Formats: C-alpha cells, structure tokens, sequence
RNA sequence: CCGCCCGUCGCUCCUACCGAUUGAAAGAUAUGAUGAAUUGUUUGGACAAGAAAAAUUUUUUCUGGAAAAACCGUAAAUCCUAUCUUUUAAAGGAAGGAGAAGUCGUAACAAGGUUUCCGUAGGUGAACCUGCGGAAGGAUCAU
RNA sequence: AACCUGGUUGAUCUUGCCAGUAGUCAUAUGCUUGUCUCAAAGAUUAAGCCAUGCAAGUGAAAGUAUAUAUAUAUAUAUGUAGAAACUGCGAACGGCUCAUUAAAACAGUUAUAGUCUACUUGACAUUUAUAAGGAUAACUACGGAAAAGCUGUAGCUAAUACUUGCAUUAUCCUUGGAUAAGUAUUUGUUAGAAGGAAUUAUAACAAAGAAGUAACACGUAGUGUGUAUCAAUCGAGUUUCUGACCUAUCAGCUUUUGAUGUUAGGGUAUUGGCCUAACAUGGCUAUGACGGGUAACGGGGAAUUAGAGUUCGAUUCCGGAGAGGGAGCCUGAGAAAUAGCUACCACAUCUAAGGAAGGCAGCAGGCGCGUAAAUUACCCAAUUCUAAAGAAGAGAGGUAGUGACAAGAAAUAACAAUGCAAUUGUAAUUGGAAUGGUGGGAAUUUAAAACCUUCCCAGAGUAACAAUUGGAGGGCAAGUCUGGUGCCAGCAGCCGCGGUAAUUCCAGCUCCAAUAGCGUAUAUUAAAAUUGUUGCAGUUAAAACGCUCGUAGUUGAAUUUCAAAGAAUCAUUCUUUUUAAAAUCCGAUUUUGUUACUUUGAGUAAAUUAGAGUGUUCAAAGCAAACAGUUAAAGCAUUGUGUUUGAAUACUAUAGCAUGGAAUAACAAAAUUGAACAAGCU
RNA sequence: AAUAGAUCCGUAACUUCGGGAAAAGGAUUGGCUCUGAGGACAUUAAUGUUAACUCAGAACUGAAACGGACAAGGGGA
C-alpha cells in the first residue's frame, strides 16, 4: 500500500505578478536581510498568515469562553516564547499587530550579525553554512533557525572550528607544511 | 470461499492499545475466550508494549514457553489470549501481581496489587438461567458460570469470587446509593455513586452518576460496574482514583514544575 | 438448483430488477418428498451444520392419540380420504402434515379394558359407529419430510361433522 | 451622399439535411424449436461377503453393490422469426458558412424620392409589388 | 488579501460576451539539471492475449516404524534419531481489479420473541474387561503406455483410520420396597424466576428417540487427544426507518406464464409467493411510476473558495462484486471456491494421430493498445498468519534497483589593502584565510549488501568546480540601440506588427521576471452578483402568455394570564415573592393537550482535518521522551532496587433515542344543541 | 403440387380512422380412467328428489400418431 507519512507546502504565490510596489518592498527586505530569492519572503508571509487567522476567530469568540481561554493562552505563550510579544502586550490584540519586519529578525543570520561576531550579514550567512557555529553546545548550519528567548545568551563559536579552538584548515596546514620543507632544506 | 476473517490491520485496531502507525501493517489480532476483541487487550501487546519485558513477538514466545505467567490463577501459553477488565496476572519468576483497570483515558493499565489481593476479583452478573432440576446459574462479564447461585442475586449486581476455590464470598447489590465505574464512551474510568435510574420500556435506561467533587455525568446502563458499597471501595484504585479534571486545569496543574 | 432468493421476482411498482450476483448456496430449495403409504422407507439429508433431517419415502403406521383422554397408542394406516390443498394428493395417497386418514381402532377399544380420572366422559355416538367397524378418522399432526414420522390424533366433535360433511 | 447598402444568377471550398435501393453491418431483448451436463426418485443387477447334507459346491438369500435406462426438476449452447439501439453506402434534390477585382438591377437609411413595420392571401428574373385589418418604433403631442 | 484590466466609437455613458490573471494529492510533453531528506508509479484505451520461474504448508514430552542408524547396561532390557506412507489440521484467511450495478449496493439507526456458528473459554452425563474384530497403505516380485502429478495383478502388516462392546448411583415415606430405568429432537393433554409483551425458563401425564459418558498417548499429585447438552467468544444470513446524477422528442405501468392479498401444505438453518393448489381483484404513479443515458462500484475523504457554493473520489481503511463467458456440483463448521471438479461457446499446447493436458484482473516479465506507467533482484531480521505451534513456511510483508508524479531544506562565495565617480559603491588590480562537491581508507549501520552521520589522507582562482527558461508596443516588469528583410518571410491567447525609420519578423548587445527550475496542450475552481437562497434582469439592450376562469402547489386579519412588590451590580445585568381553579400528606408538598421549533445529553473506527505537549541541527515530519552520575550521591524496601512521564480535546447527517421550554406557527376540543353534580331505582 | 377445420397466442407499412386482417407468424388436437363449474322442485338455512348439454384441468397409454377417410385459403415487396 502507500506510505503513511504525509507532507504539506509551505509557500504561496503572489496572485498578481507584476505589481510595482510589492515588488520593490520585496527588494527592500531582501537586500536588508540578506536573503536568497522571493520563497524566503513568501514563506515567512504564509506563517504569519496563519497565526493572524488563528488570532482573529479567537477574538470573534465570547469572553470568558473554555475554548478562548484554553487556545489563547496557548497561542500567547507561543508567542512570548518565540520572542514575539514582550512583557506588556499579551493580550492577544497585540498579535494582530505584527509584522514581516518582526518575524524576519529572528533568524540566526541576522542574530550572529547583529551580536557582533560577524562582519556582515552575508558573511553571516557564509559563515553558519561552513559549520562554525553553535546554539548551545549543539552545532548548528542552517540559516532559517528561528532563536527562542532561551537561547539566544549561547550563540558561539564551535569547538571543532579554527575560530573557536581547534586546529587550522586546509590551507594554513598546507602553507605550514611547504614552509617547513623550505626552511629545513 | 467468504469465511471468517483472520488478520487485522493496523489502523483498524482498537485506538486505546496505541499502536505505532508506522512499523508494521498488522496487529496481533487476539483469540477467542472470556473477552470480547474491543473490550480487552492480547497477551503480547501486555508483556512487549506496557511493561517492556520484551522487544519482539518472539521473545514473548520464548517467555511464555517457560509457564511462568498465570492469569485468573491458571498458566496460560497463548500469545493472544484475551486479558481483560478486573483479570489479576502473576509472574512467578520475579514475584509480581498486577490488576488491568481503566484509567481516567480509555487505556488499561496494570496497577501493581499486592499478595493478600491477588486471592479474589470482581465479577458483573449478565444474566440468570435456570435449568434442569430447577438450579440456577449465573453468567459474568468474564464468560463464566456459576451454579447455585443465591436466590438474593439480580442480573445486574456484582460478586466478589474467590479464585483458589471457585466459590462465591459475598455479592453487592445495584441501588442508588452504590459506588460504580463506568466502562464505555466519554467516560471511561470515572467513578461517582448512583443519583437516579430511568428505565424507558422499549429503549435503554439512562442512570446518573455524581462525582465526589459534585460533577454529574450520565450513560448506557449496560457500560456500569457496581464496585462498592455506600462507603468504601472493595479493591484498589490507581493513582487518580478515577477523578478527571478538564483540560484546563490539567493543564495547570501539569505546569506547576 | 432451486434457490430461495427473491431477486428474480418483480417489484411492488410493478419494474423489474437487474441482477449482479449469483447464487449463494445458503439459500437452496432441494427438491420435495412425496411420502406415500407402503413398508418403511427412510433417507438421510444433512443441513448447514451437519444437522441431519430425515426424509420419509414411505409410511405404514405411526403413533396416534385420543385428546379426549390424554392417551397416546401405535396403531396403523389403512387409507387416506381428504386433503384441503388439492385432492391430487389424495389421488395418489400421500402423507402431507394436515391430511385427513382412516386407522386401525382395535389398540384405542382395548385398552378401553382400564375403565386416568376422567371416568365420566360420555363418549359421543359418531365414535361408537365408527368402533363397531373397526376404523376411526384420524388427522396428521407431524411433519413427514422433516421428521420421518407420521403421528396424529382422533377427529371428534364440530370437527368431525365439519369434515364428514365435506366428503359426501 | 462621389456615403452606406440588398437579393437572385455564374465559379471554388467546407459542414449538415431528404433519398429509390422490401440498402448494409454490430449488438440487446422476447417467443418458439432442438437440447450437453447434472441434484432427486424409481428400474436394473458385473460380483463380495452370506444360511444347506455332503468333500470344494446344486438351487434356495436377510444384506452390500458398479456399468446402464426412465421420469419430474436446475438448465450451458445452436437455430428460425419480431422489434429495438448504434454506425454506415448512394443516382438525384435542396440549404448554410467562407472566398474572389464577377453579371443584373437599386429594395432599406433624408418625406431615400410610393412614410416604414405587423398578421394573412395572391403574383413577378431579383431585390420585391398589390388587396384586407392593425401600430408609431412618424414626417402630427396643437384649430 | 471579501481585488480586477485590454477589445464595439470621430469622441461618450451602458448592456454583453471574447482575451488577459492565480491554484489543482492533474495528466501528457519540450529545454535544462551540482547536494541531502521524503516517495506516486500499465486506472483511463483492450475485465485484451500470454513463454518462463516463483506465490500454502505442517512433527524439539505426548496417533501409527523389524525401511534403518545408534547408545549404554549386559542372547536379553531400557532408551535416542529416523527417506517413505496412513492419520489429523489448514488451504473459505491473504493478494488483485472496478466489468456489472441508479431505492440496487452503501451510510447512519433498528429486529432476530424468525436462525446457523469449527478453533478458544466456563460449567459438566442418560435406556473377554489383566482388554474384542477384519482390512489396507507404504514394501517385495511379475507388467502396460510416445506421452501425463496414469496405473493393473498377486503376497504380507499398524493405528487417536474403520468397527464392536464390559459396569454404578439419586429421590417417596433409624427401617424397606418402588424404581429414574433416556441428552438433544418430534406428537397429544395440562400447570406455570424474567421481560414492555410468552404458546418463556421449568414441572407433570401418554407415545417415539438420534448421539454420547475414554478397549487412547506422555512423565510430568499433572498433562495431551477425543466426547452429549448449555453459556461465552470470533462471525454470518435475513430485517425497520431515512438518505442519490441527467432525461417528459419516456404518461400510464403490473397481472393468461405470481402481479397485490387470504387459506392449507412443501421446502429451508429459520420468516417470507421462495415454490405448489383453491379463492378474491388488487398494487404503483405529475411529491415523476414504467422506460432511456452514465466516458457511474458506495462511503471515510480531495481541490478551490470571506460567507454561500461548484467539481472530483479506479487507487493506503470499511462494505460489495468477479477470476475468458454462462450454468451445475463434491468435500467441509464455513464455498455455488476456480493456482477444486463436470459440460457447452471462444482461444490455444504436446503427439508415434490411438490420445493427454489449459486459464497471470497474485509477484516479476513479454506482445498488442495507445499521449500515457519501473527489476524475469535479496530476505524471512521486523509486522503478522498457518501447523503435529521456539526451531518449518510465506512474491503476505520488508530491503534495495529504475524514478524532475508530488513535498521539505539548501551551494554556485566572503574579507582586507590600493586606486576610482559619490561614508559608500565597484565595469577594476593586488593576497591571504574559510569551505563543501570529488577520490581513497576506516568507525558504525545492515540477515560483517548500500545510503545517512562521524574521523584520517589528497584537494578551488578565468574558484573552466564556467545556470537556465521565457520575454522587452499595451494589458504587464523590462530598448524611440545597431545590421538584415521589404504585405514576402514570418510574429501575434486579444487589440495588432510587417511598402526604406519595423520600439513587435530574423540576429548582435543590453535590460526584465522567476530561478535548480521554467515553458506548451487538454480538463477543472475562483475571477462569475455572466445561473443569483444569501444575490441577477424582463418600457426602449435578450425576456410579461391575446384575455379570463380553474385543480394540485405556495401564502393567508385581530382576539383567550396582562402584571405587580422586595433582594444581589458600577439607571443597567441578575434573582427571589405570590395573584384564578380542580385533583391530591391532621390551615399543607405536586399534576394540569399534541407537534413544529429551540436547549442540553447518550451512542460513534482509525487514517485525513482543527487543535494541546515535545529543539527530527531547522523544516516537511514522527509519537516520542526528560533527569543525576570517569561510574556515587539522594530516595524507598531490608543488603536489594533507577526515577518522572505523554500518546489530550473537538468534529462524526438532514433521519433515529432521551431531555428543559414562557415567544412564533399548525392541529384537537366548540349548538335547528352540550354538561357537571344533589337525590331516590336496578 | 404445397395451404386448409377448430382452440390458444401474436400481428407491420399505410390510411378517407371505418380498415388493411384469416396480414405475416407459433403451439395444440386420439383412446381410456378421473376432478371441477354452470338449474328446477318440496319437508323448512338443514334434509330429499331430479334432469339437458357444453366448458376447464389431471394421471395413464401407443412403431410420435390422432380436423387420421370425407370436407378444406398458398403467402409477401
Ligand atoms: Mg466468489
Ligand atoms: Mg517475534
Ligand atoms: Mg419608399
Ligand atoms: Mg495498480
Ligand atoms: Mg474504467
Ligand atoms: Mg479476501
Ligand atoms: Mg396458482
Ligand atoms: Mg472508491
Ligand atoms: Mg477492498
Ligand atoms: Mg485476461
Ligand atoms: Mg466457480
Ligand atoms: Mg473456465
Ligand atoms: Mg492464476
Ligand atoms: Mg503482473
Ligand atoms: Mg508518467
Ligand atoms: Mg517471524
Ligand atoms: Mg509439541
Ligand atoms: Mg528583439
Ligand atoms: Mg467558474
Ligand atoms: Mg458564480
Ligand atoms: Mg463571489
Ligand atoms: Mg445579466
Ligand atoms: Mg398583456
Ligand atoms: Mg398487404
């Protein structure tokens, strides 16, 4: 029979493929941070497309309902976990107030960027691809990783890497080697 | 041909044994015996999945074969043998006894009795024939007769059955007043006392039950297991005493660390 | 063979079905006994599972009762008289469950040599002239095709009258 | 207005229609005729075990029992008729659409040079003309 | 995200369609392709035809071994193993496909007081005995046939195969006789703890009567095999109510030959026109019968949608049906079975020509058909099933191979210095670090198969380790740049371009969009308030019947108990109190028509869906997991022992079961008459 | 030459709606033994007497024959 596991998309198409100023917002975040096509920007828009809904039919729903104060707790915790909310604005009216802007600034690239560490954010995003960096005491090479609040106090350099204490790379190995051959002969 | 099905799938099992849904395309598919499937649980999935004695079929085989495992007081070999509701099981080898019971979910447990409790169970009266020579019979939910019975027993009420012998140590009777467990949908190992009984003439009788923090719940009268009188309890119960609290408060609860 | 399915009938409104099955052999219909009056003859026929019933071929005698007085005595069959399905069956003499019969009466006058309580009956005159022949009527009470058997009891009363009416 | 535009007729191309030919083909259903195989009951009786004094057997048998027949049933299949559904050939006849600088007239648009139009009925190469009753969507909101 | 643009004109405002736009667990095809994870795959057309191999077997105490082999103790005894064969059980489960089928099948909800039920579980029995019978396999000798899973004759011998058949008690009133001398089942006459309801359990009297209660095996006081009834369990056959697409150029069907009922029987496991005889004239229909069509198996579900809706569902689970087309049948607890048998129609195999054998819509594979679809691979290690039930077997199932169906992550650089228009930026030049892709060897994983993860060695500068597919007049982001052609060649979904100035053809350069992906064709949803219940139009744009009557349908005035007075909250929201009557506890509780409709419950399979918890390195996912410790503390049981967990909740017609009810609607009760009560009178 | 009596089924084109029509076509038929249906009258629903001729079914039977001789349409485009 067929396989068990399901799968689900994760994106969305922009309906009207040619409108001007979609377009240069578009251009304006992805150069800010730093990103690889429109599907980064489209899929960061789905998700927040669902939290909004999910946001939205709570509201419509009586106060002091089981079933708002069961889900709306949840939701907000989510939320404040995820570094989101804050402190002063868990009311659930304050998620229908979030933005691209918001969301976007979570990703580890823009996170190893901004607590120094890196000279940009495209060296940011060289850097997490070439296994230098950790969350954690866990290695970590993907740069859509969302940091949680938790987290965000053990961003460093790996163990197993020349810039974290560890032995040099390819190219310094080999300098060392073919100077070592010059000075003793 | 159309004759008598064998096998059983694995998203078709019964959802209270929590079968994984990957690894595999079938399910042990229990015997015939005192249970019926949807109300008891085989023998494996007992010794593999709860208690994790074992890590295949095969080593449930290999335990079995050495008759070291007896339930109701009797070794049993069949992996597929149905275990059932108030069914004691005692592992010689490792000097253990257990009794399956709900919990506040829909899925058995074993609760870990002691020696002294292992020498009895409970028995629900389905029905009362009579037979030649004008003696009486009566039948359990555990597939079982039993003659000469006492005149004072309905075809409702609970027994109390010793197990070494057969015979019979005192019976409960079905009031309003009596503790119960419920056995079927929505509520499953709740236990409350009695409030009231209802008894529609061609449909079913409705009958109310009052938790001991004053929450009322109803059902079927044929999913009802009188297990006590006014006062107290005639076994153990698990840790939750069958109390379930909603979801909310569970959850609150659940977070304090 | 003969099935006893209703998918080849037609419907109430009058249409006709169409048919995507066969037949299922839970629903056979083998054929009939035709039990007639002669020396013993039984055959063996096995159901569903594995119960057997047995056909009469052939029946001579069987046991026969006098309601009246609770009393029950083997005794034999001369000749069968009337059939209210069709008297095609009384044609050529075959034993049915409602068939009207003619029997020997000598066991019932003997055992009359007793006179268990009912001492004060006042045994009705049509029975009387029927003893001072030697035959009674009789109707069939069992089931020969089912059974093997043919048993019956002694007709009297408004049902005597009724089926000596019926026969002249 | 040196505007626009209508219909026959002649040429080419594509689509559909009527059509003698008791036209052709493939399936479906019903009635009839003949009917393989086989359940049941009856008939039959190669022979296998039986009761007889005799010496291994003479005709007597309660039994068991193969081949083979008959009858009432369950009924594949073949054929002959009768309708029905779908596809399809054709002398000839007669429509529509498209194309090309064709021939003849000028019916409509202005009071289009006889105001236009409706129903009906006649007639004429063609557009159309004429009788009878109606409308203004008229060229008159008025004596 | 509850959205609109181009096209009728000299120009304008409308109706109205054509074209543009986005998605598809939706198919095919073109160009292109570096890494990893996940995994659909001969349904559409031909339920067309098939070479070859495999797909169901089974003995670890316990039926039958002088085929034989072997071990001890001592010609003897106890053992162990065991090709054949008889016996027992299973092959009716599993796997495949969607041809038929439109009140049929199926779904929710009922009944069996109208039935059958192997294995498994619990109860538990009645009318020569120190051990009975005969006969048959395997085996031996003599054979036949071209050939086949063919078999003849003669001679032995076993059984839990096939048969026959022995030895004890309970009641009537510390005596005694009578007797019960009969399990299921059938007939006649009676009596009578449970269910809403009995011709119910059950008991008695008089006749029939199956089948049985161990002439078996092991050595663990125990088991194994078999056995009459009852009960349970795994199941099935029938059965109540309600629920489907298009068509009236289908209006009357059914009934001689069962159509609708009654009576009596037959038959079946049981009810029944299921069948047979006699009788009667019924049954369905404009609320659509009877017919036709479907490129129709039904659900759980899928796609797209603000809310309504529209369209799909051959295909993981459940139900139904079939094995080239029809019909018939044996065994068995279970079959109208097809890797069971018997015939006919079609197709086809071997042959010595006399004969004998056949059924891939099971797994691979081939031909044909077509726009349209993979290996004649490995394994029983996991999930399960069968058996004489650890130990054997399984194309069920798992693993790999092919695979841009679909889904998720994610490379093709980064930095510094110097120059250079504006702190930038980079058409540049220099120079050192960082990395996979790739090759080799290991630790692992796995039935010492290959992925993945992790280490060691080698290893980037034109980082040649070199990204594509479509476009550039408008809709619609992007060139009044060069050369060629000249109403030709061609482009263009639509309006349009093409005669020397072509922003549109053919090329070069440059720009734009999406990007390991991007175009084209057909179908379908939104856009479409262009099918309109929510929610369209009908003077002149398409469209009020020539006019009136009239049945079915849809829709219908007002009226019957309206109030009044206190408490709880920062006028509001809630909550108490009784005011007409009759029946009912020695100046008192509780009852006062039926539905619709609305509230709350019960009962329900998962997968899919919504949703709670949990750092697969993230995500798609999955249903798991978390904690202390270079090897002990600590806790709880007296030396012993790890601890705490999660796998929630909602949803599941419109019909059915129960339940509170004051408003809104319908019905019942209402006169050329109808009651209720005192009192005498049966 | 072939057909033809009677009973039971089934009948097209066309049409002046009256027909065509016995359209075309299919089945049956003896003898013997039985079963069922159809009236009148007088003692009172119950008993008793009493006819005539047709029609419908069933079993059995034979060298598969039966309007057995006579009598008696050929059909269609
Ligand atoms: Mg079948
Ligand atoms: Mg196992
Ligand atoms: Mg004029
Ligand atoms: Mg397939
Ligand atoms: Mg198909
Ligand atoms: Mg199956
Ligand atoms: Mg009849
Ligand atoms: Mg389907
Ligand atoms: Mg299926
Ligand atoms: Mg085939
Ligand atoms: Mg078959
Ligand atoms: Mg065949
Ligand atoms: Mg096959
Ligand atoms: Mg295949
Ligand atoms: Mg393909
Ligand atoms: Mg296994
Ligand atoms: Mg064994
Ligand atoms: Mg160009
Ligand atoms: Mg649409
Ligand atoms: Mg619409
Ligand atoms: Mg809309
Ligand atoms: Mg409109
Ligand atoms: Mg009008
Ligand atoms: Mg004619």
């Amino acid at each position: 029979p067929k396989s068990y596991r399901n799968y689900s998309k994760t994106a969305r198409n922009p309906k009207r493929p040619f409108e001007k100023e979609r377009l240069d917002q578009e251009l304006k975040l992805i150069g800010e941070y730093g990103l690889k096509n429109k599907r980064e920007i489209w899929r960061v828009q789905y998700l927040l497309a669902k939290i909004r809904s999910a946001a939205r039919y709570l509201l419509t729903l009586d106060e002091k309902s089981s079933k708002r104060i069961f889900q709306g707790e949840a939701l907000l915790r989510r939320m404040v976990r995820q570094g989101l909310l804050g402190e002063n604005e868990e009311k659930l009216d304050y998620v229908l107030g979030l933005t691209l802007p918001k969301l976007l600034e979570r990703r580890l690239q823009t996170k190893v960027f901004k607590l120094g560490l890196a000279k940009s954010v495209h060296h940011a995003r060289v850097l997490i691809r070439q296994r230098h960096i950790r969350v954690g005491k866990q290695m970590v090479d993907i740069p859509s990783f969302l940091v949680r609040v938790d987290s965000e106090k053990h961003i460093d350099f790996a163990t197993t890497s020349p810039f974290g204490g560890a032995r040099p790379g390819r190219v310094k190995r080999k300098s060392l080697k073919k100077q070592k051959e010059k000075t003793e002969a | 041909g159309k004759g008598i099905k064998k096998h059983l799938k694995r998203v078709n099992a019964p959802s209270h044994w929590m079968l994984n849904k990957m690894g595999g395309q079938y399910a042990p598919k229990t015997s015939s015996g005192p249970h019926k499937l949807l109300e008891s649980i085989p023998l494996v999935i007992l010794l593999r999945n709860r208690l994790k004695y074992a890590l295949t079929f095969d080593e449930v085989k290999m335990i079995l074969i050495q008759k070291i495992v007896k339930v109701d007081n009797k070794v049993r070999t069949d992996c597929t043998f149905p275990v059932g509701l108030m069914d004691v099981i005692h592992i010689t080898k490792s000097n253990e006894y257990f009794r399956l019971l709900y919990d506040i979910k829909g899925r058995f447990v074993p609760h870990r009795i002691t020696n002294e409790e292992s020498k009895y169970k409970l028995c629900k009266v389905k029905k009362i024939l009579l037979r030649k020579g004008r003696l009486s019979i009566a039948v359990t939910h555990d597939g079982r007769s039993i003659p000469y019975i006492h005149p004072d027993v309905k075809v409702n009420d609970t027994v109390r059955l010793d197990l070494e012998t057969g015979k019979v140590l005192e019976h409960l009777k079905f009031q309003v007043g009596s503790l119960v467990m419920v056995t079927a949908g929505h509520s499953v190992g709740r236990v409350g006392v009695i409030s009231s009984i209802d008894k529609n003439m061609g449909t079913y009788d409705i009958i109310h039950v009052k938790d001991s923090r004053n929450k009322v719940f109803a059902t079927r009268l044929s999913n009802v297991f009188v297990i006590g009188d006014n006062t107290k309890p005639y076994i153990s119960l698990p840790r939750e005493k069958g109390i379930k609290l909603d979801i909310i408060e569970e959850r609150r609860n659940r977070l304090k660390a | 063979g003969i099935s006893r399915d209703g998918r080849h009938k037609l419907r109430l409104t009058g249409g006709k079905k169409k048919i995507h099955k066969k037949k299922r052999k839970y629903e056979l219909g083998r054929p009939p006994s035709n039990t007639k009056l002669g020396s013993r003859q039984v055959h063996v026929v096995r159901g569903r599972g594995r119960n057997y019933k047995y056909r009469a071929i052939k029946l001579d005698s069987g046991s026969f009762s006098w309601p009246t007085f609770g009393i029950s005595k083997n005794t034999r069959i001369i000749d069968v008289v009337y059939n209210a399905s069709n008297n095609e069956l009384v044609r050529t003499k075959t034993l049915v469950k409602n068939c009207i019969v003619v029997i020997d009466s000598h066991p019932f006058t003997t055992w009359y040599e007793n006179t268990k309580i009912g001492k004060s009956k006042n045994i009705d005159p049509l029975l009387l002239e029927q003893f001072k022949q030697g035959r009674v009527l009789a109707c069939i009470s069992s089931r020969p095709g089912q059974c093997g058997k043919a048993d019956g009891y002694i007709i009297e009363g408004d049902e005597l009258l009724f089926y000596k009416r019926k026969m002249d």
